[PDB]
This record gives C-alpha cells, sequence and structure tokens, in this order.
C-alpha cells in the first residue's frame, strides 16, 4: 500500500523475468525482457539480501549498487538499466545480456578457440578504456581479472565485478590491503600498503596482458610468499634503490634470496613477443615495482602499441565462445 | 581517437602544477603515502571537478522546464 | 554548455533527488496527505486523532537531522560519512512520512548505512556499542527499508573537497593575503558541516554552487573574487551570481551557531515535545516496530498460506 512500494512494483513490471541463468547463494541470475519491447533482453541478478551475513546488508551488494551506477554510459562497464525491490525484500539488478561469457574461458578454451595479436589488442584496448573511465570518475575496481570482463553480444567487452570497488581516498584516508585477487595483486598491496592509487589497478591489467599472451596466468602463486617470490622471480626484487620505503611498508616481506635484477624491456620479449616490441613495452611499463613510476591509465590509452601495426580486430570479428 | 570519444576536458578550470594546499604538505613527506604510490595530482583533480561541477546547473529553473 | 556541468547532470542526485522549492513542498505534502489516508482507513478496521501537519512533519525531520549530526560528531565519524548519513535521512522521509516509519530509529540507520556508503562497512555490534544500543537487529530492520526510501541512489556529492579546491585557485592570486585564506576556509567548512544539511541547501543547489555560498558567508570578497575571474578568461556570470545569492540566504538561516537552538532544553520541550505526543497517537500501529514489520515480512516470503500458530 505504501506509495515507494507500488512504484517498485511498477518497475518490477517493465522486465520480465525469464530463465535461471545461473544460481548461487550470493545471487541468481535469471533472463529477461522489457514488456515493452519483448525483443530487448536484459539480465535479472536477484542478490540474496540475506546470504549467511549477520552484519546486515554485504559491502559488494552497496559497492555495485553505489558504483556501476556511477560509472553508467561509458561503453566498456557492465551497464545497470534499472533497480527494484522484490516482494521477498530481496534486491534485484537489471543488468546489460552478455551472452557470449567471459574473457577467462576463451583463453582457457585452447583447444578450440583461436585468437591473435590483432584480438589481444582489441579486447586490451576495451579494458584500458574501462580501467581509464573508473578513474577518470575516481572509482578503483580492486579486482581485475579475465572472469570478470564479461563479452557482449556485439562482441565488445565489459568490466563487471564492482563488489570491491571504492573511491579515491583523501590523504591520510587507510585503504586495505586485502584486495584484488592474488595472481594480480601488486606489489605495494602484498606489503600491506594502506595510501595507495590508480597503479594499483594497472598492474592488474598489465598481469590480463601477460596472461593473454601466453593464455595463462603470469604469476599464479598461491600464498602471499609464493606471489612475493614470484614477482622477484619473474619481474625482480623490489629494493630501496628502484623503490625508496619499500623496506618500510606495513607488512613487507623478502625470500632472502640472492636478489634478482629488475628485467627490462628486452627480457620480456622471449616470452611475451607475440605483441612486438611497442607491445612489450606497454606490458613492461605496467610491471614496474614502484608504482609511482607505474604508468597510469590516461597514458596507456596514448601509447604507441594501439596505433602500430596490426590495427586491432573489429569487435564483430572477435573470437567467440564455441 | 583513442578515449573514445569520451575524454574529458574541464571548460571554466584547468588542474596546473602550481596547485597545492598546506594541508597536503604533511602526507607529501609522509613515507607511507609516497612509497604506495599514494597520487596527490589525483586529489587536486578530485576537488578542482567538484569545486566547478555543475556551477552553471540551475536546478530550479531546469526542472521547472520539463 | 559546460562539459563539467554535463557530467554532474548525469548523477543521481539530479535526475532522482535536485527538484525545485515548489516541487519539493508537492511531494511533501502529498506524501503526508497520502500516509493520513493510508493511516486512517487502517484505524476503521470511532474517533480518528490529530495527524501531523507537513510543516510540523518537516520540524521533527529537522530536529532528528540536528540530533543525528551531533550523534555523528561524538562517535567521531567523518564529516563525509555525516553528511552522507543526514542526506539519507532527509531524503528518505521526502518519500516517506513521519507518521509512517520512527525518525528516531531511522537516524541511526541512516548513520549506518551511510558509513557503508562512503566505505565503512563496521560491525554491527560495534555500531550499537558506540550509541548504547543492547539489541543490534532493532537497526538492521530499517536498513532495507532505508535503501528503497532513497531510492537506491548511493553516491551522494558534497562540497567539503570542493571547497578545499576552491581554496587553492584563490592561493594562485597574489594579492590575496594567505592568513585571509585560512580563516574563510576554516568558517566555510563548519558552515558546510552544519548549515547545508539541515536546511534544503542539497535539493535547489549544486555543491559548486554550495560550497561557494559558504565560502560567500565566510568572505564575500573571496566568493566573487572567483567568479568574476573564471567568467573574465556574460550573461550566464550574472545567472550564476544570482543562484549563488539565492543559495546564500537559504544558508543564514540555520548557521552553524544554530547548533545550541537544536539541542536546548527549552527549544525541545516548547516546540518539539508537543509534536512528538500528537505523533505518538496517530502512527502507523504496524509499520513502526521495524523488528515486527520485518518479522511478518520474512514469513510471508517464507511461508504463503503454510501455519499452525494463527487462532484468529
Amino acid at each position: 500500500p505504501d506509495p515507494v512500494e507500488q512504484m517498485n512494483e511498477a518497475e518490477k513490471r517493465k522486465y520480465i523475468k525469464g530463465k535461471k541463468l545461473g544460481e548461487g547463494t550470493y545471487a541468481n541470475v535469471y533472463l529477461g525482457h522489457s514488456r515493452d519491447d519483448p525483443n530487448f533482453k536484459v539480465a535479472i541478478k536477484k542478490i540474496k539480501v540475506q546470504a549467511q551475513y549477520k552484519d546486515g546488508m554485504a559491502p559488494d551488494a552497496v559497492r555495485e549498487l553505489k558504483y556501476l551506477r556511477e560509472l553508467r554510459g561509458h561503453p566498456n562497464i557492465i551497464g545497470l538499466i534499472s533497480v527494484f525491490s522484490s516482494k521477498d525484500q530481496n534486491l534485484n539488478l537489471v543488468l546489460e545480456y552478455l551472452p557470449l561469457g567471459d574473457l577467462e574461458m576463451l583463453i582457457r578454451d585452447v583447444e578450440r578457440v583461436r585468437y591473435g595479436a590483432a584480438d589481444i589488442k582489441a579486447w586490451m584496448g576495451m579494458l584500458t578504456r574501462a580501467v581509464w573511465w573508473c578513474h577518470e570518475n575516481f572509482i578503483l575496481h580492486r579486482d581485475i581479472k579475465p572472469n570478470n570482463l564479461l563479452i557482449a553480444a556485439d562482441g565488445e567487452v565489459k568490466l563487471a565485478d564492482f563488489g570491491l570497488a571504492r573511491s579515491f581516498a583523501d590523504p591520510g584516508r587507510r585503504m586495505t590491503a586485502n584486495v584484488i585477487t592474488r595472481w594480480y595483486r601488486p606489489p605495494e598491496l602484498l606489503f600491506g600498503a594502506r595510501h595507495y592509487g590508480g597503479a594499483v589497478d594497472i598492474w592488474s591489467v598489465g598481469m590480463v596482458f601477460a596472461e593473454l599472451i601466453i593464455r595463462s596466468p603470469f604469476l599464479p602463486g598461491n600464498t602471499e610468499m609464493e606471489q612475493i617470490t614470484l614477482i622477484c622471480k619473474h619481474i625482480g626484487t623490489p629494493t630501496e634503490e628502484n623503490w625508496p620505503g619499500v623496506s618500510k611498508l606495513p607488512e613487507w616481506w623478502d625470500p632472502m634470496e640472492e636478489p634478482i635484477p629488475v628485467w627490462g624491456k628486452d627480457a620480456y620479449m622471449a616470452r611475451f613477443g607475440a605483441v612486438g616490441s611497442e607491445g612489450v613495452d606497454l606490458l613492461w611499463r605496467t610491471l614496474q615495482l614502484d608504482p609511482k613510476k607505474r604508468i597510469t591509465a590516461r597514458e596507456m590509452l596514448e601509447h604507441r602499441w594501439w596505433r602500430t601495426d596490426p590495427k586491432p580486430t573489429r569487435k564483430e570479428d572477435l573470437p567467440k565462445k564455441s | 581517437d583513442p578515449f573514445g570519444g569520451m575524454e574529458f576536458v574541464p571548460s571554466r578550470y584547468r588542474v596546473r602544477e602550481e596547485l597545492n594546499h598546506p594541508s597536503l604538505d604533511k602526507y607529501r613527506i609522509d613515507q607511507q603515502h609516497i612509497t604506495g604510490g599514494y597520487s596527490f595530482l589525483d586529489y587536486i583533480s578530485r576537488a578542482m571537478f567538484e569545486a566547478f561541477a555543475g556551477l552553471a546547473v540551475f536546478i530550479e529553473d531546469e526542472k521547472e522546464a520539463g | 554548455i559546460a562539459s563539467e556541468d554535463a557530467r554532474y547532470r548525469q548523477s543521481s542526485q539530479y535526475e532522482l533527488w535536485s527538484f525545485s522549492p515548489s516541487q519539493l513542498a508537492s511531494m511533501r505534502e502529498k506524501t503526508n496527505a497520502a500516509a493520513r489516508a493510508r493511516i486512517t482507513e487502517r484505524l476503521l478496521s470511532p474517533t480518528l486523532p490529530e495527524f501531523l501537519t507537513p510543516a510540523e512533519e518537516l520540524l521533527l525531520v529537522t530536529f532528528y537531522t540536528a540530533e543525528l549530526l551531533r550523534a555523528g560528531d561524538h562517535a567521531d565519524m567523518s564529516d563525509e560519512i555525516k553528511a552522507t548519513a543526514a542526506t539519507f535521512f532527509k531524503r528518505f522521509y521526502i518519500t516517506n512520512s513521519i507518521m509512517t516509519y520512527p525518525p528516531q530509529e531511522m537516524l541511526l540507520v541512516a548513520l549506518f548505512f551511510g558509513c557503508k556508503a562512503e566505505g565503512a562497512f563496521p560491525s554491527i555490534s560495534d555500531f550499537a556499542k558506540t550509541f548504547g544500543r543492547e539489541r543490534p537487529e532493532e537497526i538492521l530492520a530499517g536498513e532495507f527499508l532505508l535503501c528503497q526510501g532513497i531510492r537506491f541512489a548511493l553516491d551522494v556529492k558534497h562540497p567539503f573537497r570542493a571547497l578545499r579546491g576552491a581554496i587553492m585557485e584563490l592561493s594562485t592570486l597574489p594579492d590575496v593575503e594567505p592568513a585571509r585564506l585560512v580563516a574563510a576556509e576554516q568558517r566555510a567548512r563548519e558552515i558546510l558541516r552544519f548549515s547545508p544539511l539541515i536546511t534544503d541547501a542539497y535539493f535547489h543547489f549544486t555543491p559548486s554552487q554550495i560550497m561557494l555560498a559558504a565560502l560567500s558567508l565566510a568572505d564575500r570578497g573571496l566568493a566573487e573574487r572567483l567568479i568574476q575571474d573564471t567568467f573574465h578568461y556574460s550573461h550566464v556570470r550574472d545567472k550564476v551570481l544570482g543562484t549563488i545569492e539565492a543559495c546564500r540566504d537559504m544558508l543564514s538561516k540555520e548557521l552553524p551557531e544554530r547548533r545550541e537552538h537544536w539541542n536546548n532544553k527549552t527549544v525541545y520541550k516548547a516546540q518539539i515535545q508537543p509534536i512528538r505526543k500528537k505523533l505518538n497517537k496517530c502512527r502507523d500501529p504496524d509499520r513502526w516496530n521495524l523488528v515486527e514489520l520485518q518479522r511478518i515480512r520474512r514469513e510471508q516470503a517464507s511461508r504463503k498460506g503454510f501455519d499452525s500458530d494463527d487462532e484468529g
């Protein structure tokens, strides 16, 4: 009988729920379509407001609701079409329908999916624009990885999971060091840094870039000490020389082995040479140990790799899942 | 166009290198802020945008005109 | 057609929670009138009580918005949290009437949800501790209710950071004095911390507009200087100045000195207490108890027609 309650029901009537595309304790995904245009399809994520959490609404729900609306409008960010409350006091997100899956399953499908350097350049262009748009709006994603990169019907890749996102903190405002999946976590976060910036996301992009080239995770450490050791082995040992004050981080740790000098651009050519010199130039700038000398998302978009041949593949010609 | 036609270029203001506030000075020399990669340029850019964002947005006149 | 203005108009704050004063009154009056009709219909199932007047409804919102801020101050919460919690409170009670849901409880909910909206996710048990609340479930019962009330718009824009940005632009002028700048910023911050949160400033003006207004009250010379400079390097300048002056007058009616007015024991007993008693006899009987409202709505979703406790 409440005026807001009937307004929510009027909004729920705008979209007709269909097949259950996904099940889960946190959320359930259903196929849907507008009542005024049944050809306009939509995905309805039914967030179970009660998901074994004793502190009320879960942070991943609050963050998605806030930042997906804030970032709405960009072609490489999953569009939040509408939000309405369910009869059972559950939260529902009407989202862009992205039927072609994500980038992880393409990368994992080594037997059937074939893609080349021009396709990597097309995907990376989409991802870089997404992270650029996030930072342009002072938002950190803090969980970039292949399986969080969903693919639209036309081939455009969209950044999706914002459950760990946060607005740019002010100076002196401490942030959590426990963000970003381990394999994509930058060294400053592995060291417990509490005052970081966009560079933390650029590092994850560098790992997605590297993972695309070799079609396997670059540094798949099983523990934080393994992740630290792996970065030391494959990128270089962070030291006070290349990263002043690094040893002063709240959780700085070193395997206490013979330090490995930081590898230069040439060293990456052997393994990641598929994208060429200019491509490995970009990769190397995204994987700088000191986040201060790490390339930014805006700088990334003006790099020469994009305008160097071969030109990126058109999204309509990108590989589809089998 | 690398920014997909979405590049934000402010109209009434410009974020130049000379902008600074003494309250920032305390943190610029904080070991954790520098060695951790905190961007003070982003904060200054964030403040300047919000200081001018919607300066000529007349809520009353715009909403009554619809 | 400024590019920073276009990006602002895409925010939820503008499309959803920005109206004209005439639109704001009509919504509040219709929300009160609809609530009056809804409670009246329920009561018959025969002397009806005296329902709160829209002005008396708005008066309690202002009183409890000040109490909300005081509660935030004692808990040493950040300015951005306070402003967001207060805004959620004001937004909740423009779509909903005070006679429907208890403002004494929604006050705590707006602070708890304001933390989350600003990246602070505390434990409900610890949150209840700081406010001497024995049972934390009393606060959670309104969390989702508040989320619907504010129409799922969690991105609220404040003028605090805009103020520090405006000071730097002034610091570039050589004629301006630093000691004068510090005093202006100090005062303008206290104004922003109270004046636009207790009044309808957010609904009719932009954070830049509100920010310049608080600075104009602290040092009119600096505010006029900043506006003149940017437009120097038209008709729009005069329309902006007129808009800031309209905001300057709205803020002046509830300056930081009024903090003691809304905490005065005599003002409470004389102006507020009568209203709370009128509200105590015309309130919604089913929705006032949030814990019970939540209980029946969870059991209604689980058990559709199955029941073994109904006696008629």
